[PDB]
């Protein structure tokens, strides 16, 4: 596991040079050389283990909540190919001088968006227990899925690698746990037909048997009876199936095109 | 002409990259 | 000696008023108008003898000693004597 | 009736015992004195109603804006052609309503030619006219029922031969004219019951025969001979209608972008104002100048976009109400604040909003973008209603710079 | 920035950049910010940019229009020129930034 | 946190019960015998209701911030917020 | 009802200024009332916060002159313990519990307010990080923090202290090493002005007291491990040490202007 090659009790060493140079004795000349290149190498090498540090933490919180493994993504390689470059410096290298630097930059903007990961992330998760949990209605779930999809805007400002087909895998998840949802609204519908499921209105078909000219008739039709317990039917899968389905970006201005209902 | 959808672009993981780079330092 | 008490709360910090109630929910001695005396003393009056009935089905030995209500406007002390009540308002500060 | 007398128990040696008694209590309750510490406990627009007609408004910008002044809870949209439909006629006028709450259109119009600018007629209350991309001044009336202009000027060399991007029906109640300038120079003063000619006609020079391509214009409140006028040239031309002066006046030089808007002083009131007016233009300044100076008196430049109109606030001395093609309107104070805008809204997925206008009233404001959705937003009180003291607040502003 | 413009030998002086360090670095970052949103601006080209659709509308052909454009985009770049000398004064091309 | 609050205030001596109500009358807080406690919360619970409505009825910009109760064994207190309430009880030590 | 409910509301983001005032009134109701040369004032200790630490520093609020802060080290009885931990006490009331815990997660040595932002509660590590508390949040977790980089303070930070008028101030950090940095309160993520103080032949020296003078925001004074009173001017041509004094024959342990 990631460690690195320092110890911080030379800056002790440093401190007891800096000391006693002061009360009057003389040192040997390689301990000055070494505690001068601890006075060189102090920031720097704890630097890179608050960086080191930070990047087990956060690498227990992306195992932990690996669930946006998928919105970590160009950072992650960004500092997995720093690590990487990293491999080939030495202590003798000035080519660590803005190296470690560039490294604390990468691992404050990974912490910068894995907050804000954690926070929209967490926002999402619960606006999608917000459409398990309330009324079976189109405008209501509108409202859940257009917060989601300014959420999904504004982490698309970030712009990680394979960030759009985490949406489309949410949206999918959405698919499903809506045709679930809908499965409780056509069963009761299916329950209130015959005298979490919503509330079906289903409405009485008014018929009067009918004598003009000595013939006896039904007006309306049966036929438009069960044209009519149809369009209930075909409005009570209204509320799901046009539901609007979020794309897996969003700010596709340029794009007036591939737009069919079941996109849509 | 459909978006044509692109491969799987990835990040690996810091375990599985620990371990290649495990390998790297086995091989350096 | 209760005058020149009340004309040492003349002068105290921020009393808003000195009023006593006199007559189990009816008070006399006003230094002000009709309702912030009267009938604002007499929801206390109600408000403390049902809060007596309260304490008292907590414990019907344990009557009430003292009251005070600190608000944001006003801080009321309220000290319950035997028929009558009392009732003084002071600012907070 | 409590007792038959109220005193002699609070004179009474023994009940008085009893308030001494509560008295003690109050000597033991009063001897606290301590306060709460602190402890750091510490202690504009809105939407008012959108229009979108499917039909007629889809996919085309709101060309221009006019209220009406008989009817002032009325609104009329210009609309150009739509790429979307080549069949359909091209300029569309939609009339809108707010004291009722239906989306409909009041009155649709359409015509054959894109109309770029329209106005209301303010001595006729039934005449609607328009100004198209053709230089056919067309009008429409409401009492008729076809959609087609009832009377529309020709584009003959007398008449308007170049787009038409303002119109005014201005005047008296007995004299009143009809006033259209082109973008070539081309002013013609026409009266409303005959379009077949204009009553007065002459082409804008202003140094050397060039043509000014006009893209706006203003009039000062109350003034028929002089008005003002924005090309594409960043000059503003102060002009003079009739008399031995007729033309332009002054060179301005100014803006640095074409202007796309220019809007006088309309608040009247206690200390005339009406020397001053506002230019918006696309090199992204509102500019805030006058008439006797030549100078740029005060230049706006906090926006990051192409501004595309600018008014006055007609009640409020100092407000006056701008939008860019961004999205954000923008209202600024200049009695509050000559630096920053007083207030600032967004529109719902930032369109390019082209026109706005007032109310005549100062309390609602209307903007119209390129996708034909007039939105309306009313101003807050304490911004939109004017006070006694704002006009000597607007003097000494403007004596300051 | 007019308050730069009024005081020109604290310019000079080195006592005033040792001091206005906390807001020069404000200044020129909201500087970078403002020429970062002109730099966006010019990422978006001008037919996809609204504003040739808003010249097409105010009659001005398109040609045209994508010069008013980049010209405005370059007096916006002078302005910004402005900005940064009246930051960092006269010399201030031979300033780290 | 609430078990170590729980403990400096329990070892505040006088207090006999850090009994704290929500606003929705469940014993959110206790540390004595619930049903020897919950009616009375309860009936704090009801009467900080017309507490609340004592100031916001007597004024209207006032807010009810703090109650003093002296009793005749102990001196209960009782604190609002505009959210959710507080009853704690003392004996005098 | 439920216990999952209670675990749920209990540790809502509402409860907390609920339990600030739960906290603060009740201890504002501590106050027991009666119904019938040298000298010691008070003395004040936490058994939890305040057992087997040393107090190493203190401020007064000019705002709030009842309240006083102060500094520990680790309890190095308990390594589980937070390292520094700051704790809020006050003169008004009698009460022997602080008024505000916060610690922090390296020992703490210099402590501070704000002096325009008396909410504004400003400690200083052993890592050199200078940590944030504020009462009005309610985390004892510091609010915001400086970067440990090459660029910041790395060495212990004994001193750390703000002047500049109310309407632009400044706030002034020296660490052990020497090297001085402006700081805004508002942002802490870079140092402004950030410098090293140096004299003989550059050594670095080893910075150990503060003093300001009443009045000045340019010049300054330091005293040392290395028995030496050094003046420093903030900026300018002579921005940096400007000068030097002998005389003590130990390391300085304070320094105060008159």
């Amino acid at each position: 596991k990631l460690k690195v090659n320092f110890l911080p009790e030379i800056i002790t060493l440093s401190k007891e040079v800096r000391n006693l140079k002061w009360l009057g004795f003389r040192v040997p000349l390689a301990i000055v050389n070494k505690a001068h290149q601890a006075n060189q190498l102090y920031p720097f090498a704890i630097s890179l283990i608050e960086s080191v540090r930070t990047y087990e933490r956060t690498c227990e919180k992306v195992e932990e909540r690996n669930t946006i493994s998928l919105l970590v993504a160009g950072l992650k390689k960004e500092v997995q190919a720093l690590i990487a470059e990293g491999i080939a410096l030495v202590w003798e290298s000035y080519k660590l001088d803005p190296y470690v630097q560039r490294l604390a930059e990468t691992v404050f903007n990974f912490q910068e968006k894995v907050d804000d990961l954690l926070i929209i992330e967490e926002k999402i998760d619960l606006e999608v227990r917000s459409l398990e949990t309330c009324m079976y209605d189109h405008k209501t779930f509108s409202e859940i899925l257009n917060r989601v999809q300014k959420a999904v805007d504004d982490l698309n400002l970030h712009s990680y690698s394979n960030l759009p087909i985490w949406v489309n895998k949410l949206d999918m998840e959405i698919e499903r746990i809506l045709g679930v949802r809908l499965q409780a609204g056509l069963r009761a519908w299916t329950q209130v037909l015959l005298g979490p499921g919503g509330e079906p209105k289903i409405k009485n078909v008014v018929h009067e048997l009918r004598i003009t000219n000595q013939v006896i008739y039904l007006n309306p039709p049966i036929e438009e009876c069960r044209y009519k317990l149809y369009q209930e039917m075909f409005a009570w899968k209204m509320v799901v199936l046009s539901l609007p389905r979020i794309q897996s970006q969003r700010y596709q201005v340029g794009v007036h095109y591939e737009l069919t209902e079941e996109e849509k | 002409r459909k978006l044509v959808h692109d491969k799987e672009l990835a990040a690996e993981d810091e375990q599985v990259f620990l371990m290649k780079q495990q390998s790297l330092l086995a091989k350096q | 000696e209760v005058e020149e008490t009340l004309k040492r709360l003349q002068s105290q910090k921020g009393v808003q008023g000195i009023i006593v109630v006199n007559t189990e929910g009816i008070p006399i001695k006003s230094t002000m108008d009709n309702p912030t005396t009267t009938q604002y003393a007499s929801l206390m009056h109600s408000f403390i003898l049902k809060a007596r009935s309260t304490v008292r089905d907590i414990d019907p030995q344990n009557d009430l000693t003292f009251l005070r209500i600190r608000s944001k406007k006003n801080e009321i002390m309220v000290a319950p004597d035997k028929d009558y009540f009392l009732i003084v308002i002071q600012n907070p500060t | 009736l409590t007792e038959e007398e109220k005193q002699q128990i609070l004179h009474s040696e023994e009940f008085l015992s009893f308030f001494d008694h509560s008295t003690r209590i109050v000597e033991r309750a009063l001897s606290e004195q301590i306060n709460i510490f602190f402890d750091y406990s510490g202690r504009k627009l809105s939407l008012n109603r959108q229009f979108f007609d499917e039909r007629w408004s889809k996919h085309r910008v709101v060309s221009c804006l006019d209220w009406s002044s008989q009817y002032p809870e009325l609104l009329v949209a210009s609309y150009n052609n739509n790429e979307d439909a080549p069949h359909e006629p091209d300029g569309v006028a939609l009339v809108w309503n707010m004291k009722y709450k239906k989306t409909t259109p009041e009155y649709v119009f359409h015509c054959q030619s894109a109309v770029m600018s329209a106005t209301f007629a303010k001595f006729h209350p039934n005449l609607v006219v328009g100004g198209t991309y053709s230089g056919q001044i067309v009008l429409w009336d409401n009492r008729s029922n076809k959609r087609t202009p009832v009377q529309r000027t020709p584009l003959s060399a007398a008449a308007h031969t170049h787009p038409v991007y303002c119109v005014n029906v201005v005047g008296t109640q007995n004299a009143h004219n009809l006033i259209s300038i082109s973008t070539d120079g081309k002013i013609c003063s026409w009266s409303l019951d005959m379009l077949s000619h204009p009553q007065d006609s002459m082409e804008l020079v202003h140094k050397q025969s060039k043509a000014v391509a006009v893209t706006s214009m203003s009039f000062p409140v109350g003034d028929v001979n002089n008005f003002v006028v924005g090309s594409e040239e960043g000059s503003v031309y102060t002009a003079c209608r009739h008399g031995s002066k007729a033309g332009i006046s002054e060179m301005f030089e100014g803006h640095q972008g074409p202007i796309t808007g220019i809007h006088c002083h309309a608040a009247v009131g206690a200390v005339d104002f009406s020397h001053l007016f506002v230019t918006s233009s696309f090199d992204w300044t509102v500019k805030l100048w006058s008439t006797k100076n030549n100078k740029p008196l005060y230049s706006f430049e906090d926006n990051a976009g192409y501004v595309y109109d600018v008014m006055w606030s007609p009640t409020h001395p100092a407000l006056f109400a701008c939008v860019d093609g961004m999205g954000r309107l923008d209202l600024w104070n200049l009695n509050n604040d000559t630096e920053v805008p007083t207030a600032s809204i967004s529109v719902e997925g930032n369109p390019a909003l082209n026109r706005v206008r007032w109310t005549h009233s100062g309390r609602e404001i209307a903007v119209g973008d390129s996708e034909g959705q007039i939105v309306i937003y009313d101003v807050g009180e304490q911004i939109a209603v004017p006070r006694n003291d704002e006009w000597a607040r607007f003097g000494r502003t403007l004596a300051e710079i | 920035f007019r308050i730069f413009s009024r005081f020109n030998a604290l310019f000079v002086r080195p006592h005033i950049r040792g001091a206005i360090r906390e807001y020069q670095t404000q200044l020129i970052q909201r500087v970078k910010d403002d020429i970062e949103s002109l730099h966006d601006k010019f990422k978006v080209q001008y037919p996809q940019s609204q504003a040739c659709k808003m010249s097409h509308v105010r009659d001005l052909p398109p040609v045209s229009g994508s010069i008013i454009w980049a010209k405005q985009i370059d007096r916006q770049l002078t302005a910004y020129m402005k900005r940064v000398e009246d930051v960092l004064g006269k010399g201030w091309e031979n300033h780290v930034e």
